This record gives C-alpha cells, structure tokens and sequence, in this order.
C-alpha cells in the first residue's frame, strides 16, 4: 500500500502509459513527438523515484493508443521504456521499443550543406545498427553519421 | 515498358547491376545507329544552378542529338533565381509545370533528390549535387571501361590522386563493386586517402584492394588507370609541391603497361598527366569525354520512352 | 486575317475585350490539341535586358512547343549590349533585321513601345517594362480565372498585399474592368494602398470596390483571391513585421471559402502564403504558372499567323 | 501522503503548484521557463476536467519555491493562474501573476535588423499598458511592438 | 565628477534636458577657448562598420582638436572584423582592452547598446545604429538652434521631407519635446509622414503640432525650417516627381521668412534645397556641419574627463 | 645598445631565449609604468597588404601609446601599391625613405624577409607572412603564459585544433622548446595533426610530447590549453561535423581543470569555445588580446631606442 509507490493512483481506464523513461528523456519525448497536441488527459511524472532504476519519468496518455511505429521511434531516446496499452482498467499489452527502419522528422542532418536545412522537407534517416553503434544515413545528402553526432547535432 | 521508364537518376547506389547493363547496352546501340528524332517534341530543362560548362555542353548536345528542345540557365552568376526567397521546392514545382525532364546541377548535396518530391512525374536526372553524387559521370566512365576492356568484371583498376574528396572515384568504386572479381589499387597522398566507408564496403563484399605509394609498383598488372586532379587548395602550396606532387603520369612511366591499359581522367587535367601521354595509344581521357554523349543519350532515351525499339 | 496578326502586344490598355477573348479561346484550343510545328522555321529573339528566369523559361518553352527556334540573351550581368553607347533604337534596328518577333523585358518603362518604332514589321511582345506593363502575365491570370471560374464577368475578386507597387494587380484590375459586374475587395496595408488612378477609373465605370483590413471579412463571398508579395525593402524591417505582416494566408483561413474559390499569386511567394495552403484544392498558383505556357503560345500563334486554322 | 486521484491530483509535501493554467499553455510554460531542469519530482496534469475554464492544466514542483518575479513572468501566458506555495501539506501562500515591468529572455524581437538575433545576449523587453493591450519595447533596437505580434514571433 | 563622466551615449531618450544643456554649455566654451591637450594620451577607436565619411571625419577631427590619438576603420567590401563568426560582442570585448573610448556606427539597431555590455568601463558613443539613434547629430542640431535663436523653448520649428524614415527628425522631435512651449509643423508627402508614436508622445506632453502640406503655408511663422532628404528608393520615380510641385526649397519661397529663420539640413542636400538658397542669410547647413566639431568635442571631453574647468 | 636595437623581427627562430626574455621583461615594465613620449617624433608605417583588423589595431594602438605617428594602409580590393609591376622591393625601397620603422603583413611567405633587403637601416617587423611567421603573436602568448603561470619552463601545455596549419601553434612550440622541461599534449583531428618537422625537432632536444584524442583526456594535468580554430575550408562539411563530438570547449569539460589552468585562443573563437567558458576563471583569451599591446610596445621600444631605462 505504502512503501509509497503510487499514492492515490492515476489509474486510467483506456490509454497508453510510457513507463521507465530514463529521466530527462521524458520532456524530450513530449517535445519531439508532439504528444501534448491533444485534448485528452495526460498526466506526466518527472524524476520519479524508482529506487529500482534510480529515477525515471512516466507519461500517461488517456484514450490514446500510440503504436507499433510510434513506439519504435522512441528507441533512439529511451531504449528501454515499456509502453503499456490499457483497455478497461488494466494492462492489455506491454510493448518494448525496437530500433526502426527509418527515423523521420525528428532529427537534423549534421551536414551544413545538406539541402534539408533551408527547405520544406521533413528529415529522414536510415538506421543501421553497426554493431557497436547506430549509424544514420541522411536521405538527401546520403552522408552517414554516428547516431551521437546526430543527437548532439 | 523498360525498368528505367520515368525513373529519377539521382544516385548510383539506386541503380542495380541490371540497370547499369541496360543503360550501357543502349549507349552502344545509339552510338552504332543514331536516333535523331527519338525525343522530337520533348522540351527538356537544363538547370545548372552551379555552372559546369563541360557537363552542360555535353548534356545539351546529347539532348540535341535525340531531337529534343532545351530551355534553361547556367548561373552561379546571379541570374535571378533564388531572389526574394524562392525555395528550391517552389522553383521545381513551377519548372515541372511545362518541361518533360529536368537535368539539374546544384551546390548542396541532396538537391536533386528533393527536386524529386516536387516534380510530379517529370523525371529529374542529377548532374551533380555538391560532394554527393554524379551518376552520369559514372555511367560514361563505366561505358568507356566496358567498351575498351570488353568487360566490367575481373578488372585490375588503379585509382590515383585525391581519393578523399574526388566525388567521382568514390562513385566508380561503388559501381565497380556491383560486379565481380575486380581488384583495386589506391595510390593517394596520405592526406587524400580513400575514406573508410568505401574501404569498409569493399571489405564487407570480399573485394580485394591495396594501397601503393607509386604507380610503378602496379603498372604491369593494371587495366584501367583512373587519375584524379589534386586541387592545390586542399593542401598548402608547399605540401602540394613537396614529395606529394608525384601522382603525375608521364609517357615514360607507361613503358611496361599492358597493351590494353587505358588512362581515364574526368578532367580538367592541369598537370597530373603530362602532355606527352596524349600521343600514347593508352591515353583515353578525351575519348572518355566523347562517350559522355552516348551514356547521357541512353538515359534520356530510356527515361522518356516506354518501350525502346532499336 | 485575325485581328492580332502582326500586332505588337505592348500594353493591356490597348487590347479590347474581344482581343482578350480571342487570345483566351485560342489558348484553350492549343491546350486541347497541340500544334507543335505551327511556328516551324520561325526564329524568335528572347531579349531579357533585365533577367527574369521564371518568365524567360516560360516564354521560350512556349516557343519551343510551337516549333520555333530561339536566339537571345539574359543580362543585367554585363553581356556586352549597351557598351560603347549603343542606343536601344539601334540594338532593335539591328536585331529586327533577322528574327521574326522580339520578346523583350527591360528595366525602364516604355522600352517595348520604343522598340516598336524601330522594328519594321517584326512584332514586339512585351515581357515587362519597369513598373509599367506585363500583358503576358495578365493574359495567363485571366486564362486561369476563366478556366477555373468558367467566366470573366460577375466575379468577386479579392486583391491582397502590396497594391501600390504590384505591377500585376494594377493591370489585372484594368483588364477585369473590361468585363461586367465584377466586384473588387482590396486588402492592403495603408502604405501599400491601391492608387487613386485605379480607383478613379473603377468609379467612373460604375464598378463596385471596397477596402477591408482582413481576409476573413470577405472570404465567404470570394471567387478569386489574388495574393501579392510584399517586398520588405518597401518598408523597414520593423514596419513589415509589425501588425502589417498580416496579409498572410494559412490553410485554416480557408475554412469557409466557397468550393470554387481559387488562390493565385504571380510568384515568388516567400511567406505570404503558407506551405499548408498547397494541399488544399484552392491552391492554384502553380497551375496558374503552367497556364502561362498556353497564353504565351496563343499570342505567338495569333501574331505570327494570318489565319489560324484549328 | 494524501488521497491523490488524478482529476484534481492531490498533495505534494511542500513545493509549488501553479494551477488554473489556461489550457495548452502548461507545456508552453514548461518549455519557455525551463521548469524541467531540476532533479525534483514534478507532477503535471494536462487537459484536466474542472477549474472554470472547463479544461485547465496544472504543474506541481515539489521542494522548489519559485517566486514573485518568477510568478510574474507567467503573466503574459497564464494571467488567470494561481501559484500556491505549500509547506507541510498546507497552502501557506497563494498569489497570482501581475504584469512585470521587464520580460527577459523568452521573447524574440520581431524586427529582423535587430542585433539581438545574432548575439550572446538574452532578449529583453520593457512592458507597458495593463489589459487594454500590452506593448513591448526591445531593449536593444528600441522599437515598440504589440505583444500580439512578439508573441506570434 | 560631471554627470556624464564615463557614461555611455547611446540614445537621446536616455539623456535629460539638463544633460542636453550641459553638453551645449560645454560646446560653447570649447568653441570660445580651445583646449588642445585635454585628451592628450587618450586613444579613441573610430569603428565605422558602416561607412559615413562626413560623420567619420567630424569625429576624428573632434578627437584630434582635443589632442587624442585615433585608431579605427570604415568598411565597404573590406576589413576583417565581423566577417562571419566573429561576433560584435567579441570584437568589442577585444577592442575595449586596447582603447580608452569607442565611437561606433553600425547598420543594425542596438549595436551600440549591445557594445555597452562588452566594453568593460570603456565608454561607447553611438554614431548611428540602423534606423534607431544618432545622438551626436541631435546634439549638434540643438547647439545650432540655440546659438541662432538664443533658446531651445518656444520655437516654431517646421520639419520637412521624409518624416517617416529620417532618424534625425525622430530624435530632434524627442529632444525638443524636453524643452517647453515648442510648436511643431510637419510638412511631409502623406506616404512619408510622422509616425503615430512621435505624434502620440507629443500629445501626452500637451505639445502643439500640426501637419501641413507645403512650406509656403508656414514660412511666415517659423524660426527653424529643418529640411530632410527624400529617399527616392522608398518611392516610385513617378510618385517622387509628382508631389504638388515638390517640397524643395528655393530663395523665391523665402521672400516671406522671418529675419532670424534658418534652414538646417543634416546633409546631403542633393536637390531639395536649390543653390540660391546658399547665399541667402537663412542658409545655415554648412555652419550646422561646422558645429558638429564643437558638439562632439563637448561630449568627448565630458565622458573622458571627470571635472572640466573651462 | 640593447641586443635588439635596430634589429629586424622576422622569425621566432631568429631570436634566442634571452631575446625572448628581454622582450617579456620590458613588456612587464611598460605595463607597470607607462612611457607615452618614448617614440615622440618617430613615424612608423603600418603596411597591411593583407587586411587583419585586430592585428592592425593592436599595433597602431601600441604605436600611439608610445607617442609615435602612423602612416599606412590595409588592402582588400583597393589601394595602389603592388598593383602589378610595382615590385614589393620598390615599394619598400620607396617607403623606407619616408619612415623610421615598417610593420608589415603580407600574404606570401618571406615578404617580410625580402623587405629587410631593401629597407636600408629601417627596421622591418613582421605581422604575418603567409603561412610562415607571426612573431608578435608568439611574444604575446608567451607574455600571457609567463604572467599567468609565473614561468616559461616545466609547463604542461595542451595544444588543440588545426595543428597542421595554425601558424601560431608552430611558432609557439618552437619558442617554448627554447625553455626547459615543457611537456606537450597535441589534440588534433588526425587529418590536421602536428607536422613531423615540429615533432622531429622536439625529439632532438629530448622534449616530451604526446598525441591525444580529446581534451577530456588531459584536462587534469594541464597548465595552458591553447585552442586554435578549425578551418572549415580545409575540410569537408561532413567530416568537420563528424569528429568524435568535437574538440570544442564548454565549461562542463573544465570541471576537472587545475586552478591556475588558462584557456588561450589567438582569436576568432567562432564555435570551438562556448560562451559559458567566458565566465569561468580559466578563460584568458581577451586578457591575452590586451597583452598584445604590451608585447608590441616592448618590441618597438627596444628596436627604436638604444638603451631603455625603465
Ligand atoms: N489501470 C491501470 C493499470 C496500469 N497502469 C499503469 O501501467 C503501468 C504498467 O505496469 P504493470 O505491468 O501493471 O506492473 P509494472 O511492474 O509497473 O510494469 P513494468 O515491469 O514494465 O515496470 C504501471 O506503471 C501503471 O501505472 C495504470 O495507470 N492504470
Ligand atoms: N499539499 C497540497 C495541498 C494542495 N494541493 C493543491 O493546491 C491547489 C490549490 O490549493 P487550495 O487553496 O487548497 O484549493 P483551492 O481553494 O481550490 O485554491 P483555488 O481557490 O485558488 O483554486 C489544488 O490544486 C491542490 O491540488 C496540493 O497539490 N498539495
Ligand atoms: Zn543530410
Ligand atoms: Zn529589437
């Protein structure tokens, strides 16, 4: 009951709970994936105690089932986040993020001469787990970068 | 309908071996019986946002030899496009409203591929996008290796010069790797070495390559010797001149070259190949430039035509 | 012989309603069955003393689609004409000695009309003379209103933007006043208002116009919404940005537009029409640019041909 | 430790609660005022069901007391809000924003020739004319604009 | 120390009537009894990132008539600082370790104010920053109005030309609205009229102003006529030549002026003031430019010297 | 006379440790007790055939804080000398009849040394000659290392950036290798690393050096961090953005630095040093530019005065 855990729980009826967001990726995820552009109830918890994985973040989005592709996208940021759907008051599927085929939109080409900078284009990178790292190839300039060069910028 | 019908020729990595062989067998036919009215009534745009004379004159003459009209501009010398703040997406959405194909060169990498998102179904053929690709220069090179060597596999190809920035040595290495049993020799000054991503892709395909410091180590074995220009701006005056200026071919070095060996160079050659090499039967740089007419003609024929009867 | 045979198309005020309808019915035919060799063997000069790419590429492609040859220059970038002290009267007396029509753009107002005094009977078609006229841009606009609205009279046309310096809103207002029952709404920042001589001519013809401060006051009633670009140089940085930057259309504003409403813009659009308007069925600026091909083709056909059989 | 629920989520032990945030301004406020860079537990409710605007937003920042000048930077975006200050589960303080005299950092001078665009200075605007409608004057170029316009971009 | 000792001089808005009077009092003493070694051993930097020859030379001559040394630059297509990447803040941070005061003119507004945050305790004096401020011009106009009229209050000041964009006329009205009883006449083309902000401020203080149409209308009542130049870029050539029969000044127009009436112009006076005005007694623009020396000597002497006993 | 009296200052290689110490001793005296009329009546010529605003202004301010007069020029697309045909030797031969000393910056290497053969007994001081020497920068860096660290020997000096082409880092290593016990850490992209000549020299003297990969690796041991800028011309944009996660400095990285550690940069610092470094105690690049004044005053005073008693 108490060893505090929940306190008066935000137990939602239908929705998605993204849990174990690594701390500080919680806000990135809302910005980047434009999750607050909805009229449905969201409750976000930042820097939760979770002694069991130190601290973490957690977003609860009601009557929303963000999935498959949408879930895999988060792989680059919160590699271990367990998305959970809920249909009538309990977990009806925990889903883990898998690294996707492509990452569109949310990412920037390092290449300053890449045409994607001045144009009405949505960025697009091809993902390749070059065992050790993840290399990201730009659709347009076709230049390949470490995912850490891209995620800094 | 042929596979290239109405495709965009943006990158060499998008063309398969079969795609490469189809273009090259068509170039061989148009070189043999002309088809000077195949593209009659077609109007093509030759947009060179970055000026490149060599390439433009060749592309347009190929368009003229198949009967097409040409409209367009050479710029890099402020001829009104880009003024106000016209995006490239908007320039291309207006130019594809009245031309049947866009040939375009541009300073930023990726520009031809973005043109593709806005052209409707007018095909975009790329004539150079910054330091990224130049398909039509690799197509003519390949056609000249094929035509002189009889084959594109089992070749011993040497690449000499600035291999780090040379946009064309990088793509030709990628295309020859589509084929079998070719062997590469790279001869480059240390600061101008062939980048890892090429080398890594070669290693992963089981293709043999080796680095040498002079051409005379490998002359005897070589079939195609592809020379590049070192741009002096890429080094300082003294570095260029110091020991590193020995990626220069003279006639005397060809002594023991195989009877079939050919020297190729995308051009301008300024001094990496000396003038006396021209009188040798191995000099094939200009005959290589002439072959750009048929490789560019073949791509235009294949892209604008459903069925090409020959 | 048709009325336009061998006339000079210098100004919109010189073309009658009947002249306008003849060009526009011919554009409609050439759009429907092409006549790609009507101007075979004709050579036309495309003299753009002031560079304008959009306009030149369109004029030349129209010349190429009826079979004519083109010679000429784009300049504003010192390509030898005007050197020594060659007058324009002398340049035109020498160029009309070997071409069959002159299409010309020039920075000073009046230049095309003076070309007319020296060209003999080679017709002069004006592609822009300073801040005076641009007939061929009003012809394509009219053709696009006609083609999408089915008519050129009884229209509710809104003109948005810099109405004081916009050379094309002034001429389109003059041409639509040739027709019946059109109603004008002008929406302009105060410093960029539609000049008195337009307003006075409208009043004198009994045509209704009114000024509004936002587009949402009039969206519901409107058929053609013709947007203009504000040139920031015409205001200071701060004026442009201050409240006055709201002559910008977004998709959300089109909410209640009539199903037939069309948005037109001579281009470059830089930011007065946002990118999301493009996906709406009302965006017709690019289809408007494509229609410049048929309106320019129709004028060249009508001026070089005695009798046009269709 | 008290009966949370989530419709009007309960009790932090001491910290700040900005409540009656208009709606869709709550995340704007987490972004602009960088509220997120604490390791403290933040709880946030989004599109919530009551405080008479119908829907409202709410942020809870335990252990942080942000005040008086901070509360007033909130005035251009969320002037209807109440900032509750809490100690030992009681609202020991409850205030509202009021127009400041200066708004640093958060705005962008709409005048493109202003020097503030390219440089390592923070934007700053002098504020004037309460509720009939606010004009903001750039510190640097001294051009005065309508808040409507700066807040557009 | 004096009120302005080690103070930054950036906006006229920032200086009270008393400061303005302190400056004008000192400038009259420096004109009377020169002090050539007052700033002996000071090095001032004359950083003109925007070339202005008359303002640069008036300032360097001020620097040198008080004995100071000068290092600096001007810039059209030249001289490395700024370049790109070099921030103004790092230019200032570096130059403020070398000099004792910085006079700077720059094209973007607030450049002088940004500078103030990086110069340390080195005073920064603004010589022009985009369309915002130019306080050393306002100070010399006021000195010229004070020495010709004898006071700075209860004047009938007529301002003429581009009131919308002359930065000098905006400043002068602010400054004269700190003295009492002044009546203002504003003769502008309505396309180029006083901004409502100057006008809104003048009404909160109760100052009387009126808008007129031609100088002939106020000639008889006026003590200062401050002409400004009309920016023909901001105007269509045809509008420019259309306004009444201009607002240019000729001696015929002065046949009515008060004996003590003077014509001022910040210069250049290209064509709004004819050559015959130059020989009337009412012409005072060149004497106005000579007083520039005394005004900028006063400001420099007060900023760099703690107490000045002259 | 002093050792450097009437001596030419061209290469750091040409000055022994004792000369370097003489200069740094004098500069500390001139910083302490100014001597404003030391070069009273000398005229120095500031011949910048290559524009460099920060180096020109530091030098002219040096000239003027010792009382000298200055004649000279800078040159981008301007100012007649050289032109073509006018040899540097005849420019010097003529200017050395007018002035008492010549400070010159020129784009070709050895221009200052060629000058020395034509100036007569007029001393020539080098302010930059192509990619060869810039001794007055090395002298101010050493002054800055001496006043922050207290010595010029037994230092742990980390050098970062384009070690292959920064002329300042080549000079600084030469000069610091005249003092004893210094340990060198060189963190460069391997495309931009220390030439083997600097490295070959350092080993003949027994000096310890090591090559590292990122500053995070040496942060804890280092007394001077000398950052250099990375020339993005010498690099492909995509390489430039690829290296590790750069070698740029941010305050986070300094959390480890020694208390007396300082960051120096010849400037400009465009993006290799972030703004937050500016407020740490370890930031010393602007104080380093202020010491430029004291270093160049010392060199001028010693060259032009026989005995200096200060
Ligand atoms: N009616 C419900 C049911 C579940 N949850 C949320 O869904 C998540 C699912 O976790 P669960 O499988 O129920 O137990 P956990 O051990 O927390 O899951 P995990 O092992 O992935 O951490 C929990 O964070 C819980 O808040 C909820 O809000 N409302
Ligand atoms: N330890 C506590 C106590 C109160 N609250 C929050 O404090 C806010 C407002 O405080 P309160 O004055 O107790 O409720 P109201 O009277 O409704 O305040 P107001 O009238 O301004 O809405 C509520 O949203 C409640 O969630 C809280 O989170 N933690
Ligand atoms: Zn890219
Ligand atoms: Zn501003």
């Amino acid at each position: 009951m108490t060893h505090d855990n929940k306190l008066q729980v935000e137990a939602i009826k239908r929705g998605t709970v993204i849990d174990h967001i690594p701390a500080q990726i919680g806000f990135k995820l809302l910005s980047l994936f434009k999750l607050t552009e909805t009229d449905q109830r969201i409750t976000i918890g930042l820097n939760l105690p979770s002694g069991e994985m130190g601290r973490k973040d957690l977003i609860k989005i009601e009557n929303t089932f963000l999935s498959e592709d949408q879930v895999d996208q988060l792989a680059l940021y919160a590699p271990q986040a367990t998305v959970n759907r809920i249909d009538n008051y309990e977990v009806v599927g925990k889903s883990r993020p898998s690294l996707p085929e492509r990452i569109d939109n949310v990412l920037v080409c390092p290449n300053s001469n890449c045409i994607s900078h001045a144009e009405p284009v949505s960025s697009s990178f091809a993902v390749r787990k070059r065992a050790n790292d993840i290399a990201l190839k730009c659709k347009y300039c076709e230049k390949e970068f470490s995912h850490n060069v891209v995620l800094a910028n | 309908a042929n596979p290239l019908y109405q495709k965009h020729i943006i990158s060499i990595n998008d063309l398969s071996r079969d795609d490469l062989n189809l273009v090259l067998a068509t170039a061989a036919k148009l070189k043999a019986n002309p088809q000077p009215e195949l593209l009659k009534h077609k109007v093509i745009a030759s947009c060179f946002f970055e000026a490149s004379t060599r390439t433009r004159l060749s592309f347009e003459t190929s368009m003229h030899r198949l009967g097409a009209s040409v409209v367009g501009f050479s710029d890099s010398a402020n001829t009104s496009l880009g003024k106000k703040g016209e995006t490239l997406a908007d320039t291309i959405s207006v130019i594809s409203t009245y031309v049947d194909a866009i040939v375009m060169r541009h300073p930023q990498e990726g520009a031809a591929r973005l043109a593709t998102e806005f052209s409707g179904n007018v095909p975009v053929l790329n004539a150079g996008d910054g330091s990224n690709q130049h398909p039509t220069q690799t197509l003519l090179d390949l056609f000249t290796i094929q035509e002189t060597q009889g084959r594109l596999d089992n070749l011993h190809v040497a690449m000499v010069g600035d291999l780090k920035y040379g946009r064309t040595v990088h793509s030709l290495t990628q295309a020859l790797a589509k084929f079998d049993g070719n062997r590469f020799y790279f001869i480059a000054p240390d600061a101008l070495a062939m980048p890892q991503y090429i080398l890594d892709m070669l290693d992963e395909k089981g293709i043999a390559w080796s680095l040498h410091s002079s051409i005379e180590e490998v002359m005897a074995e070589v079939d195609i010797l592809y020379m590049t220009r070192v741009q002096k701006e890429r080094l300082d005056p003294s570095e260029y001149a110091n020991v590193k200026a020995q990626f220069v071919l003279r006639a005397s070095d060809l002594h023991n070259a195989k009877a079939n060996m050919k020297v190729l160079h995308p051009l301008p050659r300024v001094d990496e190949i000396a003038t006396d090499v021209d009188k040798t039967p191995h000099a094939w740089y200009f005959q290589q430039a002439g072959n750009g007419i048929f490789a560019r003609q073949a791509l235009l024929a294949l892209v604008l035509n459903r069925d090409l009867v020959l």
